[PDB]
């Protein structure tokens, strides 16, 4: 009865899934991390362009 | 149930028939022909045998006298390791269920189409502002002697604008050179 | 009337020889937060406020290593207050009285001992050594 | 080695006796302070009088909840002085050792939700409660346990 | 005996003949191209940091670099389709973690593949390998065939040669192949 | 029981839930999933033995049949189990202790000990019975 | 069709009309209707048993509408995100369904080649929730297998070309604040 | 230290200026082809070793 | 655990090692550089990305000073 | 708020800025008490610390750091000026017809 065309599709799914959903909460640590800084470099040429003037 | 308890223990024990011995543990090559939702279904039948078994041996343990040994005591032998056989078995469905995963994933990583703030990601070729020229020489000459000469000439830095030269050798030449080697 | 001769103080003295595992935790770079380097010497570019893709960074760009990161990535200017982590990262992770099998032996030659890396070098195999000193017919 | 601390040695020293010190070592006694521990509070003194809570709790790996069952070589002196002393509460009853078989922590169920006062215990995670939900195939196609022969 | 199954020639050193080579004399020998003489075409990839590379590289029309005499000077194109996941350090910073993770496992718990104290784990005496795998069955089979008569071949409690001790040695363990033993076991003799 | 961890058991732990040396890992993603397989080999292919004891549920009649569960299955489980495997749908009180293995010396000599259990007493409703007709 | 008002910081709303592919994608675009058309609604206040008995209390809980949202990340030539009920910086996801979806045949059939058009925004294939975006920069062929394109904007596309040309602040964000006032069906 | 290894193979046999004490007097069958066998190992196991 | 083992410092040139460690900038107390990136490409190879006329400028001997600390003695040739 | 007229100026101008070093800057992060205790006296300048106030002008005398560039840009006005006239190009054009013959 085994139909591996397609219950592993089915079983792909949910490693896939289970990955996916991973990779973007180790997104999230870095990225909680990472934007604190790039706008410290925004913050920071928004006042160079300010201090040409 | 009252009557459930009865699926704890073996129909001969209660009838006093000399117990039979089993036919055979599950075989392996009429088990991968079994899907997985019914995989669990041929699972508790061995489930509700093991335990069927051992509430009997422990019977027949805390009567060591007046039973002796569990009749057939092989039973038991060919659940467990009928067990380890649908153990194996998804095992192997669950290797190609995560490989092929692993291989889908593993190229969603280079083609970049993740981002956690969720939204489609910046195009591609907007960030990169690079230009690489694949010159081809016939003898090799030194690298610094190529950035000297193909690096620009506008730029007052010691990179010259050329971000990174790289000699490189095709395959058909580095076969070309390995036979040549050997038939040397 | 010393007191507990029982199991328990038999136990204790015969299930505590037993080795706990060993991770060589290295040093924790506190103050000199390494990944936060990634964005030294970065044009923002006064559009999108951020750092513009410099191509010639990465080349400038010292990768330190780590433990929960493979290769940090830090400019070449701040590469030495980095200077331990790399010692550490080189170094052999194990303290060396149980890899003293290849400090004294003649094995002070067959390994690599640059910073305390015990590693083997290259070997031939014995198909090989034979294979190289017959098809010079030494 | 005492003085594996920051060297200055016509200046004041800083911390020199204070808790937060250096030149004391790393797995030191003094260190009350990391009085801050990953598990709960309620589980190494108890929710109440009577040290409900206590015990050494096992968690699975899945559920995001805390158990104080640590293996770290700095945390296995207590997990066996709870194993073979076993905690004598202040209120007269001896908690989760009290007699002569020493629990296994290894063994025990997952902790499966911190206690509260109003009922017992708030079940924070259920997906730690096993609920063997495999079918009872009454329908069609019976299976034996085992396979029939040529 | 591999003694015996030696074939013999002369009897002495060289036991078995050397044929002649081809050749009369060794100038007589074809020469073939030594591998230093072939220089063949060195490509190398020139990246800037403009999008002008090609049409400026031929600016110069280069026809020589002392040794080069330049082939071809095609466009690479490598920028093709490059992510952003590839200059984003929120992203790049999230790969480079895994791979740590994927790779601590690897190599984390370093234990040798091999070490002569194995075969001392492993290995044990008579006495004990069978104080930790016994039963009574074993002495109930010997009571049972001289009886019934049912000739069985394989072990009824199943043998553990390791005494327990695969619990002390990984599993991934495996004696390697020793070279230039000092046996007789591959000289096989049968009649001293 | 001891809580030092030994190096070797994560070893074989390894090598048996994905071929250590020679397959590379699962992504440490799948690995906190309940998709890695001994969590999905769990949730769907349990692993237990609850033996019933029949010396407390022969022909003498029983409200409290008495089992023994793995050591690791605690009460709330139990109930699940006999509900939703052996359609026992009247528990309203188990009572659990600890008991450790049975121990013995074999003829030949060396102490072998059983593993531990876990009785629990389950009590169930409507009492049950089991007849055993000589 | 559907509409939805865009209010730039200081100026007044402007209809901008969305097709929705509800033929080809149902899952995705009906996901559309319900966050548009405010079909979920639970007003509550705690005196009168809306603490005690009921327990319900997820209406101080995301609301699962397009009122008063934001357009949060807008990428200049590029497209136009907005659009979340769970966090005003663009993160998060909710929809009808849960925290997200995914529908496999919705995802794989997506192709991003017209300008205008109305996609989601995923952090993954597997997760598509509130977030749409619309697309600004005509083509985009990276975008094939990532998100599903659940309709285009019919009309009214001055603003979201009107959105894209508003300056940003140090923070990633619209100089000023693109608010989303009110919603609806068409 | 200093053990006159110009010498090893410098001999007119192989077993000869190998320094091996663990001798007998009467060497049996096999203890012999253990023995002829052990000076070329001891020699090629040495040779072959200072090769790699 | 050690994930990505560092390359050696000086890797820097295709038929000889690194120069020793120290002397780039390192540990001191070894003498002989060594990068297995070298060691593993097979002899041809290493002849492959090479000519002759480079292999007497990378051969080249500088023998008692040191090429790299500008001014002194070569570390591998000293005592210690 | 900046102009555009302006704008487009620092846009188009040859010497832009790094900007990113705060970051390099050391961290001091613990808890505040123990940070602050530390600085029970003038403990600030002292011992490799620095209380980094974000400098917009700096002085320009004997600042080494200063006029080490400040030559550096006068070497880079003046090899800017070949390119302009165009002796860059030539003195560039002059290698590979050395390199060619050869």
């Amino acid at each position: 009865t085994y139909d591996r065309e397609k219950e592993m599709p089915l079983l792909v799914v949910r490693r896939l899934q289970a990955m996916e959903n991973y990779f973007v909460d180790s997104l999230q640590k870095s990225h909680e991390y990472h934007k604190a800084l790039q706008m410290r470099n925004a913050q920071d040429m928004q006042t160079f362009q300010k201090d040409v003037l | 149930n009252v009557a459930a308890l009865y699926e704890f223990v073996d129909g001969n024990f209660l009838n006093n028939k000399r117990p039979a011995i089993p036919g055979g543990a599950w075989p392996l090559e009429s088990l991968r022909r079994k899907s997985l939702a019914d995989l669990q279904q041929i699972w508790l039948s061995l489930l509700k045998e093991r335990n069927m078994l051992s509430t009997i041996k422990e019977h027949y343990l805390r009567h060591q006298e007046e039973l002796g040994a569990m009749p057939a005591p092989s039973r038991l032998k060919m659940v467990e390791e009928s067990m380890e056989n649908v153990k194996r078995v998804v095992k192997e469905r669950d290797a190609e269920a995560t490989a092929e995963a692993v291989r889908i994933f593993k190229e969603r990583l280079a083609k970049g189409i993740y981002r956690y703030p969720p939204g489609p990601p910046p195009p591609p070729g907007a960030h990169d502002p690079t230009s690489t020229v694949k010159l081809v020489l016939s003898r090799r000459v030194d690298e610094e002697r190529l950035r000297e000469l193909l690096g620009r000439f506008n730029v007052f830095e010691a990179h010259k604008g050329i971000v990174k030269l790289t000699m490189q050798l095709p395959e058909d030449v580095l076969t070309q050179k390995r036979d040549a080697e050997q038939l040397w | 009337f010393k007191q507990g001769q029982g199991m328990f103080s038999h136990q204790l003295k015969r299930i505590l020889n037993k080795k706990s595992l060993h991770k060589y935790n290295w040093d924790p770079l506190h103050m000199y937060d390494p990944r936060k380097l990634v964005h030294a010497n970065r044009y923002v570019d006064h559009d999108t406020y951020e750092e513009k893709y410099d191509p010639h960074w990465e080349h400038n760009a010292h990768l330190v290593p780590d433990q929960q990161f493979y290769n940090i990535p830090v400019p070449k200017e701040y590469k030495d207050a980095y200077w331990w982590r790399d010692l550490q990262a080189r170094r052999v992770q194990c303290p060396t009285e149980w890899v003293h099998f290849r400090m004294h032996t003649k094995d002070k030659l067959k390994y690599d001992f640059q910073d305390l890396a015990f590693r083997k070098k290259f070997e031939y195999s014995y198909e090989d050594v034979v294979a190289n000193a017959k098809d010079m017919c030494s | 080695v005492f003085h594996n601390a920051p060297s200055v040695y016509p200046f004041t020293k800083p911390f020199h006796d204070t808790p937060y010190d250096q030149d004391r070592g790393r797995f030191d006694k003094t260190k009350n302070i990391l009085r801050e521990n990953k598990w709960p509070a309620w589980m190494d003194h108890g929710a109440d009088g009577t040290g409900f809570g206590i015990g050494l709790n096992r968690t699975h790996p899945l559920s995001k909840l805390r158990g104080n069952l640590r293996r770290n070589p700095s945390e296995i002196p207590r997990v066996l002085n709870m194993m073979i002393q076993g905690v004598w509460h202040k209120s007269g009853n001896k908690l989760y050792f009290r007699g002569g078989k020493p629990p296994n922590p290894s063994t025990h169920p997952y902790l499966t939700g911190e206690p509260c006062p109003v009922y017992g215990w708030k079940v924070t995670d259920p997906g730690v409660i096993r609920e063997f939900n495999l079918p009872q195939p009454e329908d069609k196609t019976r299976y034996k346990p085992y396979v029939a022969l040529q | 005996s591999v003694l015996s199954k030696a074939v013999i020639q002369l009897g002495y050193f060289p036991n078995i003949t050397t044929t002649a080579p081809r050749f009369t004399k060794a100038d007589d020998v074809p020469r073939p191209v030594h591998p230093d003489e072939i220089e063949g075409p060195w490509e190398v990839r020139v990246t800037y940091d403009a999008k002008d590379g090609l049409a400026y590289v031929q600016s110069l029309s280069l026809t020589s670099i002392d040794g080069a005499a330049v082939l071809s000077v095609e466009e690479e194109f490598p920028a093709a389709a490059q992510p952003y996941a590839a200059v984003d350090p929120v992203y790049q910073e999230a790969v480079r973690r895994e791979m740590a993770q994927e790779e601590t496992l690897m190599k984390w718990p370093n234990v040798p593949k091999w070490k002569y104290q194995y075969d001392l784990y492993t290995k044990k005496h008579l006495a004990q390998v069978v104080q930790y795998n016994y039963s009574n069955v074993v002495d109930y089979v010997d009571r049972e065939v001289l009886l019934t008569g049912r000739s069985v071949w394989e072990s009824p409690i199943d043998i553990d040669p390791t005494c327990g001790g695969m619990k002390s040695v990984p599993a991934h363990a495996k004696k390697p192949k020793r070279y230039m033993t000092h046996g007789l076991a591959e000289v096989g003799v049968t009649d001293i | 029981w001891n809580p030092i961890a030994g190096k070797i058991g994560l070893v074989n732990r390894k090598a048996e839930e994905w071929g250590w040396p020679h397959q590379r890992p699962p992504p440490t993603g799948l690995r906190r999933s309940p998709e890695y397989f001994p969590f999905f080999f769990s949730r769907y292919f349990p692993d237990v033995e609850v033996r019933l004891v029949l010396d407390s549920v022969l022909n003498n009649e029983t409200t409290r049949p008495i089992f023994h569960i793995p050591q690791d299955m605690s009460k709330q489980e139990l109930v699940n189990y006999l509900k939703n495997i052996y359609n026992i749908d009247n528990v309203v009180r188990i009572r659990v202790r600890n008991m450790r293995g049975r121990r013995f010396k074999n003829e030949v000599g060396e102490i072998k000990s059983l593993p531990d259990y876990k009785v629990a007493v389950v009590e169930l409703d409507s009492p049950v019975s089991i007849v055993f007709k000589q | 069709h559907a509409f939805m008002d865009i209010a730039i910081g200081s100026q007044p709303p402007h209809r901008v009309t969305f097709e929705l592919f509800t033929k080809r994608c149902p899952i995705a675009s009906e996901n559309f209707l319900k966050l548009c058309t405010g079909e979920n609604v639970l007003p509550q206040v705690s005196s009168i048993d809306g603490i005690g008995e009921p327990s319900f209390r997820d209406q101080f809980l995301p609301q699962l509408t397009y009122r008063n949202t934001t357009v949060h990340r807008v990428c200049k030539g590029y497209l136009v995100q907005g659009g979340d009920i769970v966090s005003g910086q663009g993160t998060g996801q909710l929809s009808i369904y849960g925290e997200s979806f995914d529908a496999p045949e919705e995802v794989k059939a997506s192709k991003f080649d017209r300008m205008g058009l109305l996609g989601t925004a995923v952090s993954a294939p597997h997760l598509n929730g509130s977030q749409f975006f619309i697309l600004t920069a005509d083509k985009a062929p990276h975008l094939n297998g990532t998100c599903i394109c659940f309709g285009r904007v019919v009309d009214g596309w001055t603003v979201v070309k009107a959105i894209e040309a508003i300056p940003l602040t140090a923070a990633g964000e619209p100089a000023e604040r693109v608010v989303v006032v009110e919603c609806g069906k068409l | 230290g200093f053990t006159m290894k110009y010498k090893r193979g410098t001999g007119l046999w192989d077993e000869d200026h190998v320094n091996d004490f663990d001798a007998n007097k009467y060497l049996s069958a096999r203890s012999t082809m253990r023995w002829y066998y052990g000076m070329e190992r001891l020699q090629t196991r040495n040779n072959m070793n200072a090769r790699r | 655990v050690a994930p990505w083992v560092p390359p050696p410092r000086h890797d820097v040139k295709v038929t000889m090692p690194p120069p020793p460690g120290g002397e780039v900038g390192g540990s001191y107390g070894v003498s002989t550089g060594y990068s297995d990136r070298l060691a593993r490409t097979p002899y041809w190879k290493r002849m492959a990305l090479s000519t002759y006329a480079l292999r007497m400028k990378e051969n080249e001997t500088r023998y008692p000073m040191s090429p790299h600390r500008e001014g002194e003695y070569d570390l591998r040739y000293t005592v210690t | 708020e900046i102009p555009e007229a302006a704008r487009t100026v620092m846009r188009s101008h040859p010497l832009q800025p790094q900007l990113g070093f705060v970051h390099a800057l050391p961290t001091d992060n613990r808890d505040a008490v123990v940070q602050e205790w530390e600085r029970m006296h003038h403990l600030d300048w002292q011992f490799g610390k620095a209380v980094y106030e974000p400098r917009s002008a700096e002085n320009e005398r004997g600042n080494l750091t200063w006029l080490r560039e400040v030559r550096h840009h006068e070497a880079r006005e003046a090899f800017q000026a070949d390119v302009d006239s165009g002796e860059a190009r030539r003195r560039h054009m002059a290698k590979i017809k050395a390199a060619a013959q050869v």
